[PDB]
C-alpha cells in the first residue's frame, strides 16, 4: 500500500539518511533492531516474518567509509545487509568517475537491490533520493541512476533532498562543476526537488542552535527535521495529508521549475525553557522571515507560484487560517499573475519528535512551509558564476576528460542552467 | 541516449590512454635507440 | 583508494625515506620491531596506508629501497629503524650512477629497474585498492634523479590510471656535492613535468637557509637538512594518514590542487620551524601559525609566496587547538592577502585539522602552495643549467653514455616553457 522506496547516494546522502531513520524509528516507536511494542509507517517500513520493521531503503556509495559505520552502529540490526551496497573506489570528487568510470561497476548491483525492494510493494509512489550536489558519488552515481531508474520504472515519481554546497564545510574545489553536471543530467528524470544549503543550515545552527562551528551532526539533525515534515503526510494518516502525486500537482506549474524552498520553524537550543511555547501565528510568522530558510536567497525580490504549509502537532485550523489572513495584511508577499489560490494547509497531529541528546528543544508545535519562488533562481545563479569563473581557464577541467568526457558536455549542462535561469525570468513576466 | 553517450566515453578514456601508451612507448623507442648508440661509437672506436 | 606504495631511490632518497619511516611509525605508535605500542585508536585507523599487517601483531612499512650503489643501504639497516623494513624490498646494483643522470637513466639504472618493478609488483599485487606510489628522491644526483624517472616512467606503463607522487629534492650550489647537479635537475624536471601528478619541490637552497640563517647552525650537516625535510613529509601526509574530511586520499588531493595537469609542483611550507636539539620550546599560536603561510621564511622551497599568486593552497593545523580560531585566522589571511591569491578558482583555500601533534610539538601548521612563484625555483635551474650548457661544459660524461645534445636542449625549453606557463596564470584575471 502506498509505499516509498529511498535512496541515499554518497557521504552527505548516507549521512543524511542515518539521521532520517533514525528520527523515523522515534516518531514510529521502532527500536534500532526493528522490533516495536496508526499504521501509515508500512508505506516506508516493511515487516518481516519475525515482526521486524525493515525500512525501505537503499545506501549506496562508492567507497566503504561512511556505509562501514552505519553496519557497526546503533542501527546495524534495522537494515539488512543487501541494502547496504558500497565500492572499492571513491570518485574522488569527479562527477566523471561517479558518472562513468567507477559508477559503471555498481550500477547494475545496486539497480537489482532496488528491484527487489519495488517487488515488495504492491503500490509503489515512487522515489525519493538523497545526495549531495558537490562529491563525485552525490552527483556522478545520482545522475547515472536517475537515468537508469526512468528507463526500469516508466513514469513512476522520481523527488531529490539535494545538497547545495556551502565553502564553510565544501571539500572540493571542483564543487561547483560537479554541480552543474548533475542538475542538467537529472533535471529531465526528476519530478521534485527539496534543495538544502549548506551555509542556511550552518547559520540556522550557529544563530538559532548556539553551536560555534556546527558539524554535520548538527546539520544533519536540523535537515532531518524537514525531510520528517515533509514525509509526515505520508508516515501517517492526520486530519490534512498530501501524497507523492498532490504535492507535485500543487507546487510545480511547469516540468522544469520544480524547485521549492523549504522553511521551518521553531529551531528552538535546548537550553533556556522560556524561549517557548510558541503560537500558530509565531511559527507562521516565522516562515516569511529568511533568517529559517533552507537555501539563502530573497523571497521579497521575487515571486511566488505556490505555498505549502505543512503544520504538526497542537494545531487548529482556526488558528492556521488566522494567522494566513494576518500574513496576507502584509502587502510585501507577491504572486505571479496566473496563480489564485496560493495557500496549501495541511496539519500532522504529531508533534515535533527530537534526538535525545540533540541540539533542538522539544516543541508543541512546528511547522515547515513549501513554497515554489522564482527568488530561487539567485542559488543558480551563484553556482553559474563559480562555473564561469573556472570553466573560463578550463580550470580542472583536464580531471573530467581524462575519465572520457568531452567538453561539450560542460558547454550543454550550462546552457541548460542558463535556460533555467532563463525560464525562472520567464514564469514571473505578467502576461 | 545513454548507450551513445557511455560508448562515446568509453570511447574517449581509451584515447585519452592510447595517446597515452602509444606517445610514452616511443619513449622507450628513443631510449633503445642512443642505448645502443651509446656502445656502437664506442666499438667503432676501436676499429680505429 | 587504500595503500600507498612507498619508493626510496638514491643516497639523498634513501637518507629522507629512512627518516620519514622513523618519524610516522613514532607517530602511529610503531616500533623498530614492527610492533604497534601506542595508545590512540586513531594511530591505526589508517595505518594500512603505508603499512601491510604482517602475521600477528607486527606492522611493515611498504616500503621499496633501490640504490646503485650498497652503501646506502647497509646504512639504512644498521639505522634505528633498521630492521623494520621488508628483507626481500631492499633492491640494490653494486655499479654506481656516479652523480650522472644518464648512467642513473640510460645504462646502469635500467639494468636494475627490472629487479625493482619485480618487488613493486608484487607489493601492488597485495593491494585492496591501489591508490598510487610515492618517491623520495634528489635531482641532483645520478641514482635518485636518473633512476628515479626511469621508475616513473615504468611504473607508469605498468599502473597507467593510478597516482604518482614524489618527493624530489633540489640541488643548491650551497649544499653541492658535484658541479653537474644543474644539468640532472634539468633533466629529471622535463620528466616529472611529464609523468607525475603531484611533485613536492624539497629544495635545499631553502633548507640550508633555514638551518643557517633562523636555527642558527653554522655549518648545517644533510642531518639538520633532513630534520626540517621529515617534518614537512609528516605534515604534508598528515591527511592520507589519519581519518579525514579534506585530502584523504592521493586522488582527491590532486583533483583539489592540480587545475593544469603540467602545474603540479607544490612549494611546501612549515611553522614553527625547529632545530634537531631543540626541544625547549613554549610557544606558537594560531594567529602565529597562520601567519607562516606567507612568510618567505618557512618555505621548503626558496622561493617568495608574495612573489606570486596562489592557484590552490591546502593547509594541515595540527595539535589540540580551536577549530573556530583556525576558521577565522585562515578567513582573515585571505581577506587581508586578496591580491595573492587567483580570483577565478573560487574558494581554492582548504583547511584541515588533525588532534595528534607531530613529535616534540604540541602545535604545528603544514602548508601545500601550488603558488606561480615556484617559477623563481625553475628560473634558478634554468640559468645554471644555460651557464654550463652555453660553454657545453661536462658534456662528454652525458654524450660519452650515449646521450644526444638535442636531450639537454628539449629538456631545458620544456622547463622554460612551464616557467612560461605559471607566469601566463600569474597575470590572467576574472575580467571574464
Ligand atoms: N549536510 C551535509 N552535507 C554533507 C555531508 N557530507 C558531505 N556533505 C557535503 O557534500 C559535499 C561533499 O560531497 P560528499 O557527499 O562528501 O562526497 P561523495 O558523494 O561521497 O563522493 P566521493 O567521495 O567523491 O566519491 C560538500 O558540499 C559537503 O559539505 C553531511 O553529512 N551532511
Ligand atoms: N636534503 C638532503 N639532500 C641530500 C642528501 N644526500 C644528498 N643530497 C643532495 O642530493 C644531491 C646529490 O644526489 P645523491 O642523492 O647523493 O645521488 P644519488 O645516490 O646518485 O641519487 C645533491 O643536491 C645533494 O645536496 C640528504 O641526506 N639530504
Ligand atoms: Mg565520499
Amino acid at each position: 500500500m502506498r509505499e516509498c522506496i529511498s535512496i541515499h547516494v554518497g557521504q552527505a546522502g548516507v549521512q543524511i539518511g542515518n539521521a532520517c531513520w533514525e528520527l523515523y524509528c522515534l516518531e514510529h516507536g521502532i527500536q534500532p533492531d526493528g522490533q516495536m511494542p496508526d499504521d501509515s509507517f508500512n508505506t516506508f517500513f516493511s515487516e518481516t516474518g519475525a515482526g521486524k520493521h525493515v525500512p525501505r531503503a537503499v545506501f549506496v556509495d562508492l567507497e566503504p567509509t561512511v556505509i562501514d559505520e552505519v553496519r557497526t552502529g546503533t542501527y546495524r540490526q534495522l537494515f539488512h545487509p543487501e541494502q547496504l551496497i558500497t565500492g572499492k573506489e571513491d570518485a574522488a570528487n569527479n562527477y566523471a568517475r561517479g558518472h562513468y568510470t567507477i559508477g559503471k561497476e555498481i550500477i547494475d548491483l545496486v539497480l537489482d537491490r532496488i528491484r527487489k525492494l519495488a517487488d515488495q510493494c504492491t503500490g509503489l509512489q515512487g522515489f525519493l533520493v538523497f545526495h549531495s550536489f558537490g562529491g563525485g558519488t552525490g552527483s556522478g552515481f545520482t545522475s547515472l541512476l536517475m537515468e537508469r531508474l526512468s528507463v526500469d520504472y516508466g513514469k513512476k515519481s522520481k523527488l531529490e533532498f539535494s545538497i547545495y554546497p556551502a565553502p564553510q564545510v565544501s571539500t572540493a574545489v571542483v564543487e561547483p562543476y560537479n554541480s552543474i553536471l548533475t542538475t542538467h543530467t537529472t533535471l529531465e528524470h526528476s519530478d521534485c526537488a527539496f534543495m538544502v544549503d549548506n551555509e542556511a543550515i550552518y547559520d540556522i545552527c550557529r544563530r538559532n542552535l548556539d553551536i560555534e562551528r556546527p558539524t554535520y551532526t548538527n546539520l544533519n539533525r536540523l535537515i532531518s527535521q524537514i525531510v520528517s515534515s515533509i514525509t509526515a503526510s505520508l508516515r501517517f494518516d492526520g486530519a490534512l495529508n498530501v501524497d507523492l502525486t498532490e504535492f507535485q500537482t500543487n507546487l510545480v506549474p511547469y516540468p522544469r521549475i520544480h524547485f521549492p524552498l523549504a522553511t521551518y520553524a521553531p529551531v528552538i537550543s535546548a537550553e533556556k525553557a522560556y524561549h517557548e511555547q510558541l503560537s500558530v501565528a509565531e511559527i507562521t510568522n516565522a516562515c516569511f522571515e529568511p533568517a529559517n530558510q533552507m537555501v539563502k536567497c530573497d523571497p521579497r525580490h521575487g515571486k511566488y507560484m505556490a505555498c505549502c504549509l505543512l503544520y504538526r502537532g497542537d494545531v487548529v485550523p482556526k488558528d492556521v487560517n488566522a494567522a494566513i489572513a494576518t500574513i496576507k495584511t502584509k502587502r510585501s508577499i507577491q504572486f505571479v499573475d496566473w496563480c489564485p489560490t496560493g495557500f496549501k494547509v495541511g496539519i500532522n497531529y504529531q508533534p515535533p519528535t527530537v534526538v535525545p541528546g540533540g541540539d533542538l528543544a522539544k516543541v508543541q508545535r512546528a511547522v515547515c512551509m513549501l513554497s515554489n519562488t522564482t527568488a530561487i533562481a539567485e542559488a543558480w545563479a551563484r553556482l553559474d558564476h563559480k562555473f564561469d569563473l573556472m570553466y573560463a581557464k578550463r580550470a580542472f577541467v583536464h580531471w573530467y576528460v581524462g575519465e572520457g568526457m568531452e567538453e561539450g558536455e560542460f558547454s550543454e549542462a550550462r546552457e541548460d542552467m542558463a535556460a533555467l535561469e532563463k525560464d525562472y525570468e520567464e514564469v514571473g513576466v505578467d502576461s | 541516449k545513454l548507450a551513445q553517450k557511455m560508448e562515446s566515453n568509453k570511447e574517449n578514456r581509451e584515447a585519452h590512454f592510447a595517446a597515452m601508451l602509444e606517445r610514452l612507448q616511443e619513449k622507450d623507442k628513443h631510449a633503445e635507440e642512443v642505448r645502443q648508440r651509446a656502445i656502437e661509437e664506442n666499438n667503432n672506436w676501436i676499429k680505429m | 583508494m587504500r595503500e600507498i606504495v612507498h619508493i626510496q631511490a638514491g643516497q639523498c632518497g634513501n637518507q629522507i625515506g629512512a627518516k620519514f619511516w622513523e618519524v610516522i611509525s613514532d607517530e602511529h605508535g610503531i616500533d623498530p620491531t614492527g610492533s604497534y605500542h601506542g595508545d590512540s585508536d586513531l594511530q591505526l585507523e589508517r595505518i594500512n596506508v603505508y603499512y601491510n599487517e604482517a602475521t600477528g601483531n607486527k606492522y611493515v612499512p611498504r616500503a621499496i629501497l633501490v640504490d646503485l650503489e650498497p652503501g646506502t643501504m647497509d646504512s639504512v639497516r644498521s639505522g634505528p629503524f633498521g630492521q623494520i623494513f621488508r628483507p626481500d624490498n631492499f633492491v640494490f646494483g653494486q655499479s654506481g650512477a656516479g652523480n650522472n643522470w644518464a648512467k642513473g637513466h640510460y645504462t646502469e639504472g635500467a639494468e636494475l629497474v627490472d629487479s625493482v618493478l619485480d618487488v613493486v609488483r608484487k607489493e601492488s599485487e597485495s593491494c585492496d585498492c591501489l591508490q598510487g606510489f610515492q618517491l623520495t628522491h634528489s635531482l641532483g644526483g645520478g641514482t635518485g634523479s636518473g633512476m628515479g624517472t626511469l621508475l616513473i616512467s615504468k611504473i607508469r606503463e605498468e599502473y597507467p590510471d593510478r597516482i604518482m607522487n614524489t618527493f624530489s629534492v633540489m640541488p643548491s650550489p650551497k649544499v653541492s656535492d658535484t658541479v653537474v647537479e644543474p644539468y640532472n635537475a634539468t633533466l629529471s624536471v622535463h620528466q616529472l613535468v611529464e609523468n607525475t601528478d603531484e611533485t613536492y619541490s624539497i629544495d635545499n637552497e631553502a633548507l640550508y637557509d633555514i638551518c643557517f640563517r633562523t636555527l642558527k647552525l653554522t655549518t648545517p650537516t644533510y642531518g639538520d637538512l633532513n630534520h626540517l625535510v621529515s617534518a614537512t613529509m609528516s605534515g604534508v601526509t598528515t591527511c592520507l594518514r589519519f581519518p579525514g574530511q579534506l585530502n584523504a586520499d592521493l586522488r582527491k588531493l590532486a583533483v583539489n590542487m592540480v587545475p593544469f595537469p603540467r602545474l603540479h609542483f607544490f612549494m611546501p611550507g612549515f611553522a614553527p620551524l625547529t632545530s634537531r636539539g631543540s626541544q625547549q620550546y613554549r610557544a606558537l599560536t594560531v594567529p602565529e601559525l597562520t601567519q607562516q603561510m606567507f612568510d618567505s621564511k618557512n618555505m621548503m622551497a626558496a622561493c617568495d609566496p608574495r612573489h606570486g599568486r596562489y592557484l590552490t593552497v591546502a593547509a594541515i593545523f595540527r595539535g589540540r587547538m580551536s577549530m573556530k580560531e583556525v576558521d577565522e585566522q585562515m578567513l582573515n589571511v585571505q581577506n587581508k592577502n586578496s591580491s595573492y591569491f587567483v580570483e577565478w578558482i573560487p574558494n581554492n583555500v582548504k583547511t584541515a585539522v588533525c588532534d595528534i601533534p607531530p613529535r616534540g610539538l604540541k602545535m604545528s601548521a603544514t602548508f601545500i602552495g601550488n603558488s606561480t612563484a615556484i617559477q623563481e625555483l625553475f628560473k634558478r635551474i634554468s640559468e645554471q643549467f644555460t651557464a654550463m650548457f652555453r660553454r657545453k661544459a661536462f658534456l662528454h660524461w652525458y654524450t660519452g653514455e650515449g646521450m644526444d645534445e638535442m636531450e639537454f636542449t628539449e629538456a631545458e625549453s620544456n622547463m622554460n616553457d612551464l616557467v612560461s606557463e605559471y607566469q601566463q596564470y600569474q597575470d590572467a584575471t576574472a575580467d571574464e
